[PDB]
């Protein structure tokens, strides 16, 4: 007879119907991914259309209940999710042109190819050939050519489309209750109505700024070391005071520095820990890899896997006539159906990937009890953070020796630990300033702070001031450099990776303190620690029911994201960097540029 | 032998209808033999509240009530005395002092279809809680809103029933389980049934 009582029954009915419809959409997607055929494509399209129609109908129904009249703080969250207004609030023509812009951008990025001038002999796409050249080639001229060619091929086409896109998304946000699309994206972290645990949209900006200000010294030392090594590699193209050039970073954008490990490895005599030959010599396969990962997740305290999981999941690529996508993915089909789609091979990387995916599935099992609208991670970062913490925990030499992959007679030294920490640094620390800079530029563009005539100028100035990266050839307003990245082209939130990077280290610090570990944080194994598993489960079982601040409190004892876990993790490598760069000018100057 | 109790018919029925209208079977005047009951498939949940399973043969009962239905795996725990839950309060409520045996065994091998077996249904909207041992088969438009439903559905007006969709790929906890609740009644009249 009241708003709350009416809303409860509607939410129950919607949850029950959505369970079945989402299950048939997810099963259609799984069938298509495992076995690609025209029938499967039709089935997936039909299931997706049905699910979208159901979501639209229920969203239009749910607007009747005002959110000022609901005082459960859970029905309020479910109704907010339903009333998020995924259906366009703008006009039909405006929605059509927005979809047109998105489709055109995605198609341009996916089908972008580069050939030789007036020469159709070779035409390289992005992933197959251009990424390979950027990752492996050591030719400065070739790298500059590839970088400039990709930018000229994609940004010139994508600039006006992205301008129309930012105008349209700002209009959409103003049509909704948000200010700009940056505000819309920042709303994922907004928590209101819970005094003592609230998070505001504006607080994310300040939190990220403070975290990066804390990270700055370690990144500066890493940049100095990488710059010194790249000066050793390319003699005169790098200035001892200048910023690192963009095309030499390792990948087409500079998101990850992992490709620089071979050139800038500190100690090459002692090889990094490899277990592929050992696994072959002990006759291991993917099924027993997943069995060992299941044993690890049991030992930490998480529940065992399902017989249905083992029967339905395809952990090996069928090959032959069958063709399937080989990108590893953990599927929570719903109603007890948990599956992994991974063309697993006998590699240490695949072992860690299997641990990552089983962490995903354990999280999915943990939040299974909560309603459908709440069956997710507390924010966009915890889910991959939980994957990554297990990935790091299962890669320790102690764990490898315990499982038996390594010879127990082995002992570890300083060089191996330093090399491993520097590799993980190039993987993890390097992507933080880039993510921060890209998200800040995108937020400013959405807010309209950066004018159209100065988009790229401000972009490169902020990159030079923050990431210490300068373009080889100066680019005027015609080019649109950020549109080259897949996330920017397809309009995906990108601060998720920054948040996940902080969250995984906070989780690791908390769980290592729980597991009664003595020593540096990198050599932390939580294999047989039952207390750590329960301490993590306290958050894993919640899902989205509680605010992410409360979940972070439950895990680490702090209501705000902290970077001291990252600093403590990289303390030994920071000491090594201080020792190495004692004679090198740490930092960079904006004046220097490759072009003169 | 003179008589047998139709225990092989209460099970092995190939169809249990639904739980919103649970099949009620009354058995009397037969020779009680539980060999076939124990020889059927291993039971996920076999709890007896009134008598020990062996001493069931020692105690003679005039009226034996059999209730057969299919529910999800996790809803079995709701079928117990003093349990609160959707199925317990809106589909089939056992009494607080219930004396009988609850027998449940998996039916995924038989009653699950890939397309989705929507035959089985359960009730998720009722005006009040059900009295013990009651069957409510009335299905009219639930009036959640303060405006009259006027016999139609849509805004604030729903249907009382929602079906399970049972498919073999489902994991444990949502697979269909066959439950046959046996209820024993004792009243002051000549029983004349023993052995
Ligand atoms: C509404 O509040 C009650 C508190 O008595 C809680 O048990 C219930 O779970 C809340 N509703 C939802 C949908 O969680
Ligand atoms: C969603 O769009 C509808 C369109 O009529 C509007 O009435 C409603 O206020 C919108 N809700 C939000 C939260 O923007
Ligand atoms: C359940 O967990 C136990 C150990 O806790 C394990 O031995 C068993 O194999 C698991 N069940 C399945 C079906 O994997
Ligand atoms: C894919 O599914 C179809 C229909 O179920 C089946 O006939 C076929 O053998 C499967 N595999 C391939 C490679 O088509
Ligand atoms: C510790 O690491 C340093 C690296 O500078 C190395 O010189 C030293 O020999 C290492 N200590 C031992 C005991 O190997
Ligand atoms: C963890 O427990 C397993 C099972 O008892 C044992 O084999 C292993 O040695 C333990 N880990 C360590 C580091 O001892
Ligand atoms: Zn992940």
């Amino acid at each position: 007879s009241t708003i709350e009582e009416q809303a409860k029954t509607f939410l129950d009915k919607f949850n029950h119907e959505a369970e079945d419809l989402f299950y048939q959409s997810s099963l259609a997607s799984w069938n298509y991914n495992t076995n690609i055929t025209e029938e499967n494509v039709q089935n997936m399209n039909n299931a997706g259309d049905k699910w979208s129609a159901f979501l639209k109908e229920q969203s239009t129904l749910a607007q009747m209940y005002p959110l000022q009249e609901i005082q459960n703080l859970t029905v309020k969250l479910q109704l907010q999710a339903l009333q998020q207004n995924g259906s366009s609030v703008l006009s039909e023509d405006k929605s059509k042109r927005l979809n047109t812009i998105l489709n055109t951008m995605s198609t341009i990025y996916s089908t972008g190819k580069v050939c030789n001038p007036d020469n159709p002999q070779e035409c390289l796409l992005l992933e197959p050939g251009l990424n390979e050249i950027m990752a492996n080639s050591l030719d400065y001229n070739e790298r500059l050519w590839a970088w400039e060619s990709w930018r000229s091929e994609v940004g010139k086409q994508l600039r006006p489309l992205y301008e129309e896109y930012v105008v349209l998304k700002n209009e959409m946000a103003r049509a909704n209750h948000y200010e700009d699309y940056g505000d819309y994206w920042r709303g994922d972290y907004e928590v209101n109505g819970v005094d003592g645990y609230d998070y505001s949209r504006g607080q994310l900006i300040e939190d990220v700024e403070h975290t990066f200000e804390e990270i700055k010294p370690l990144y500066e030392h890493l940049h100095a070391y990488v710059r010194a090594k790249l000066m050793n590699a390319y003699p005169s193209y790098i200035s001892p005071i200048g910023c690192l050039p963009a095309h030499l970073l390792g990948d087409m954008w500079g998101r990850f520095w992992t490709n620089l490990y071979s050139l800038t490895v500190p100690f090459g005599q002692k090889p990094n820990i490899d277990v592929t030959d050992a696994m072959v010599d002990q006759a291991w396969d993917a099924q027993r890899i997943f069995k060992e990962a299941e044993k690890f997740f049991v030992s930490v305290g998480l529940p065992n896997m399902t017989q249905g999981f083992w029967e339905n999941s395809m952990l090996t690529d069928p090959g032959n006539v069958q063709k399937a996508v080989c990108h590893p993915t953990a599927w929570d089909l719903g109603k007890g159906d948990f599956r992994i789609l991974m063309c697993t091979k006998v590699t240490m990387d695949d072992f860690l990937t299997a641990h990552h995916e089983m962490g995903h599935i354990q999280y999915d099992m943990a939040y299974a009890a909560q309603p459908f609208l709440l069956r997710n991670g507390a924010n966009e970062g915890f889910h991959e953070a939980v994957g990554e913490i297990m990935s790091l925990s299962a890669a320790t030499p102690k764990h490898l020796k315990s499982i038996g992959l390594l010879s127990p007679d082995f002992q570890e030294d300083n060089e191996t630990e330093i090399n491993f920490l520097l590799k993980q640094a190039l993987t993890i620390v390097g992507t933080l300033p880039f993510t921060y800079m890209l998200e800040k530029w995108r937020w400013m563009v959405f807010k309209g702070e950066i004018p159209k005539d100065q988009w790229m100028k401000k972009w490169w100035e902020m990159k030079r001031e923050i990431v210490g990266v300068v373009e080889p050839v100066p680019h005027d307003e015609t080019y649109c450099d950020p549109a080259s990245l897949f996330h920017v082209s397809n309009d995906y939130s990108f601060i998720r990776y920054y948040t996940r990077t902080l969250y995984q280290f906070q989780f690791q610090e908390a769980l290592c303190q729980a597991a009664k570990h003595e020593g540096p944080l990198h050599k932390c194994d939580i294999s047989n620690s039952t207390e750590a598993g329960q301490k993590l489960f306290n958050m894993l079982r919640l899902g989205k029911s509680e605010p992410w601040t409360l979940a972070l409190e439950n895990v680490v004892g702090a209501k705000n994201m902290n970077v001291r876990p990252l600093l403590n993790y990289f303390e030994p490598l920071f000491t090594w960097l201080k020792d190495q760069n004692k004679n090198s000018f740490v930092g960079w100057s904006t004046d220097w540029s490759p072009y003169a | 032998i003179t008589n047998l109790c139709p225990f092989h018919e209460v099970f092995n029925a190939t169809t249990f209808a639904s739980v919103y209208a649970w099949n009620r079977k009354r058995i009397s005047n037969c020779v009680a033999d539980y060999s076939v009951i124990y020889n059927f498939a291993p039971f996920f949940a076999f709890k007896c509240y009134g008598v020990s399973p062996t001493k069931l043969n020692d105690l003679c009962f005039t009226n034996v009530y059999a209730d057969s239905f299919v529910i999800r795996g996790n809803e079995v725990s709701q079928i117990a005395p003093g349990q609160t839950g959707n199925i317990a309060d809106y589909n089939y409520k056992l009494p607080d002092d219930f004396t009988g045996c609850v027998i449940a065994w998996n039916s995924n091998k038989l009653d699950s279809k890939p397309s989705g077996n929507y035959n089985y249904r359960y009730r998720l909207l009722r005006k009040s809680k059900l009295k013990p041992f009651e069957r409510d088969i009335s299905t009219e438009i639930y009036q959640a809103g303060n405006k009259p439903c006027n016999g139609v559905a849509g805004p604030n007006c729903y249907s009382p029933l929602q079906s399970y969709g049972f498919r073999p790929t489902y994991g444990v906890g949502h697979q269909p389980y066959r439950v046959v609740v046996l209820s024993f009644e004792l009243l002051h009249a000549p029983a004349t049934v023993c052995g």
